[PDB]
């Protein structure tokens, strides 16, 4: 699981959602009622989108399961490096927004290093929370030589000991209401001087709404 | 038998939760293992029928 985080608070993170292909594989975030954002990665033919879950063992009542219409990875993507780590989900029809289930917002701009940052995620199995900051870029590409890109930021701390990990993939990383990350890839987990990679999603802003006026 | 038949499961960098399989060479069958989504090494296989007509 997360490593060094905690446990959210019930339905305190409503845009976070699972995908599920039998079993719960990656996260996701819902940026509106058809649409959902998640890792190029977790790409599957066949996906159920599950939302306004906490304990993603149990039938709570207020969780809404919905078939993906539509999946769309990053023209871009790259398997072997994740560069441009990103992909669109549509929902087979819009779901209902309310206090389990909401939106979030798409970033105004890149917000800069410091930034403290929510992740979450499951990896009974309840919806874990991780606060960390954007890392310099600098300090980023000196933990991964050679590997980072421009649309790749680090998160976490250099010391390790939190950390997103296995099953959280394609999650969210929310700084101030803003969705600025993806949980993507790193070395291990919660490892020090290798924290996570996620993916920098200021960078697709206008990718992101091209593509769902467009389907 | 390959001899990345011998080698141990590669979870990889990739945050993903996927179930895949692979040989155990110390208990000498195929296993399950959390593969991370990507960068995927040859021990590992979609299923155990795969994992064990080519590594069996
Ligand atoms: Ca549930």
């Amino acid at each position: 699981k997360i490593v060094g985080g905690y446990t959210c608070q019930e339905n305190s993170v409503p845009y976070q959602v699972s995908l599920n292909s039998g079993y719960h594989f990656c996260g996701g975030s819902l940026i509106n009622d058809q649409w959902v954002v998640s890792a190029a990665h977790c790409y599957k033919s066949r996906i159920q989108v599950r939302l306004g879950e906490h304990n993603i063992n149990v039938l709570e009542g207020n969780e809404q399961f919905v078939n993906a219409a539509k999946i769309i990875k990053h023209p871009n993507f790259d398997r072997k490096t994740l560069n441009n780590d990103i992909m669109l989900i549509k929902l087979s029809s819009p779901v209902k927004l309310n206090a389990r289930v909401a939106t979030v917002a798409l970033p105004s701009s890149c917000a800069p290093a410091g930034t403290q940052c929510l992740i979450s995620g499951w990896g009974p199995d309840l919806l874990q929370c991780l606060d960390a900051p954007l890392l310099p870029q600098a300090d980023c590409e000196a933990s991964y030589p050679g590997k980072i890109t421009d649309n790749m930021v680090c998160v976490g701390f250099l010391e390790g000991g939190k950390d997103s990990c296995q099953g959280d993939a394609g999650g969210p990383v929310v700084c101030n209401g803003e969705l600025q990350g993806i949980v993507s890839w790193g070395y291990g987990c919660a490892l020090p001087d290798n924290p996570g990679v996620y993916t920098k999603v200021c960078n697709y802003v206008d990718w992101i709404q091209d593509t769902i006026a467009a389907n | 038998r390959p001899d990345f038949c011998l080698e141990p499961p590669y979870t990889g960098p990739c945050k993903a939760r996927i179930i895949r399989y692979f040989y155990n060479a110390k208990a000498g069958l195929c296993q399950t293992f959390v593969y991370g989504g990507c960068r995927a090494k040859r021990n590992n296989f979609k299923s155990a029928e795969d994992c064990m007509r080519t590594c069996g």
